[PDB]
């Protein structure tokens, strides 16, 4: 079944669980036509497959040559995005293997589940939470990677960086949940708060600053400020 | 012609005799029904006055055998049976005529609904269907089960119905997931077709088998198998063109024998729907789609 915020703390137990994203996977940009019509314009793409539990984020990136010389393009996507998965978890060894996949769009539950009915012991789920993977592609070390791909190509990373040295799985999410959140809504002014220090600075090996705890509390408390005000802006409130 | 006798009639029953419905009372002098047309096969069916629980019935073929009526007051119900001796059964139904105790099966010149209805049914494909090898005829019910439903309880009175899951390893090729899940013409004619039913004759046997049990017992799983081999042939792009024409046909007769008051639950709207405006065969169905948006616009 669906996952919600009853069980909420399902997500850190201690079995195997990922996440999958399609968002990101076939991406246009929309142009007129010399001769006046509207055209389509794919650019590189990513499937976001994350362990919640761990941090470890499967960035497989989507290349444009996948679109090449195809038909119906969004309903594709995802029945690559449920091909990419699935030969993921193939890879794994077994004990690396999910007991579920989550999937933030139900759209995606058919494809992964027809692609997957040679693990019939891993659990296809949809989500009730509103998640906002798809703005994975405002980190830019991410979106640096997925636009310089000239190839498909699977890149690994943690999207915690060290932060579970010194906090727990649960509020690592919370955290990257109201980051991203953040970065979905207001883009510019979320960055901003991120490098409006100077000083604080983000390590080659990571995505995001090395802030102290006191500061992480600062600005989690700048990104709920952010998204308070963007839906007062909303809304006018 | 042939016949169908009754030692009696004890509990007040409507006896059904393929699409004729007929009322007899408790002790009434009732000894059966003659004239069946030879050449098909039949269904006589039961619904107690006193109990409509449970509709049962038998699926029979008067050239198989000489078979009888005869209530079990232990078993509760009227059970068919076959009387081996044919002079001791000629004698009995001879008496019974001249008397005048059995009603007269009206076959109707101008009307072809039970040819229709049964083109492709075969009572030998029947016996498959419903396991019970000591008799000639097959014993159904409103609550027996399939072996599919029988999957997510007793396997002697279940219903064998080839079973159908379009999210299967059988439906679905492994590296061509999405085509054989969106196109599913590989699962109709080289799984369904040329591997389990040999030809397209066998199919429609069992398809119509299904309606007919969901129709005159109100047999859930027999109605899941209907839409279930409907939903497969509209679902596949390619079909060869006399299928198609036929399918036209089958359902077309369906639709019309269907009371009126049973669609509500003997329909499924998802299926329909799909298969009469945004399936592969959309365009395919005329004469079945004229007599549903004439007869049933509610379900659409
Ligand atoms: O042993 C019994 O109770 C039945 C024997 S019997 O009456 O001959 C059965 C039977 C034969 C022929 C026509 C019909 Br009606 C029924
Ligand atoms: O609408 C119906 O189904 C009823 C028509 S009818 O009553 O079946 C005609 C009929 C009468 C008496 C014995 C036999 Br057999 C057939």
């Amino acid at each position: 079944g669906a996952m919600n915020s009853s069980n909420y703390a399902e997500l850190f137990n201690n079995d195997i669980k990922l996440f999958v994203d399609d968002t990101n996977v076939y991406r246009v940009t929309v142009h007129k036509t010399f001769e006046g019509n509207v055209a389509t314009k794919a650019i590189n793409g990513c499937i976001f497959t994350l362990n919640p539990k761990t941090g470890h984020l499967f960035l497989k990136i989507i290349h444009t040559s996948v679109w090449a010389g195809q038909k119906r393009l969004s309903q594709l996507a995802k029945w690559k995005t449920a091909e990419e998965v699935s030969a993921l978890v193939r890879s794994l060894p077994k004990e690396e293997q999910p007991k579920q996949i989550i999937v933030t769009r139900k759209a995606m539950l058919d494809p992964l589940e027809v692609h997957m009915l040679d693990f019939p012991n891993i659990a296809i789920r949809p989500t009730e939470l509103r998640l906002p993977f798809s703005a994975a592609m405002s980190i830019d070390k991410l979106s640096d990677v997925v636009m310089k791909a000239t190839e498909p190509q699977m890149v690994l990373f943690n999207i915690y960086d060290d932060w579970l040295d010194r906090i727990s799985s649960y509020t690592a999410f919370s955290r990257l949940t109201l980051l991203l959140r953040a970065l979905k809504t207001n883009e510019e002014s979320a960055k901003m708060i991120l490098l409006s220090d100077p000083t604080i600075t983000i390590k080659s090996y990571h995505l995001w600053p090395s802030f102290t705890d006191e500061q992480w509390i600062t600005i989690e408390s700048q990104m709920r400020d952010l998204i308070l005000t963007e839906y007062g802006r909303k809304y006018n409130v | 012609m042939n016949t169908v006798p009754f030692t009696s009639a004890p509990i007040e029953v409507t006896i059904g005799i393929d699409q004729y419905s007929f009322n007899v009372k408790e002790n009434q002098p009732f000894h059966g029904i003659k004239d069946i047309p030879i050449g098909h096969v039949h269904v006589i069916h039961f619904q107690h006055a006193d109990n409509s629980s449970m509709r049962y019935g038998y699926w029979f073929d008067c050239r198989m055998g000489n078979f009888y009526i005869q209530y079990d007051p232990k078993d509760g119900l009227y059970k068919m049976m076959e009387e081996r001796d044919g002079a001791k059964f000629e004698n009995i139904v001879h008496n019974f005529k001249e008397r005048q105790m059995m009603v007269s099966y009206p076959k109707i010149d101008e009307d072809d609904t039970w040819y229709n209805l049964t083109e492709f049914v075969q009572m030998d494909k029947i016996r498959k269907i419903v396991r019970k090898d000591e008799n000639q005829f097959s014993y159904v019910d409103s609550s027996m089960t399939t072996v599919q439903e029988n999957e997510l309880s007793d396997p002697a009175h279940s219903l064998n119905y080839t079973v159908i899951n379009f999210k299967s390893r059988e439906a679905i090729r492994p590296g061509h997931e999405m085509e054989d899940f969106l196109d599913k013409s590989y699962y109709l004619n080289t799984v369904m077709l040329q591997g389990i039913f040999k030809n397209s004759s066998n199919y429609f046997g069992e398809l119509q088998f299904a309606f007919l049990n969901a129709m005159f017992f109100g047999n859930y799983g027999s109605s899941l198998q209907w839409h279930a081999m409907i939903e497969l042939i509209c679902s596949s792009a390619t079909v060869p063109k006399h299928m198609l024409d036929k399918l036209d046909e089958i359902l077309y007769y369906q639709i019309k024998t269907l009371p009126e008051q049973y669609s509500d639950i003997l329909l499924n709207e998802r299926v329909w729907n799909i298969c009469l405006y945004s399936s592969f065969q959309k365009n395919s169905l005329h004469n079945t789609e004229k007599i549903m948006e004439n007869k049933y616009p509610e379900l659409l």
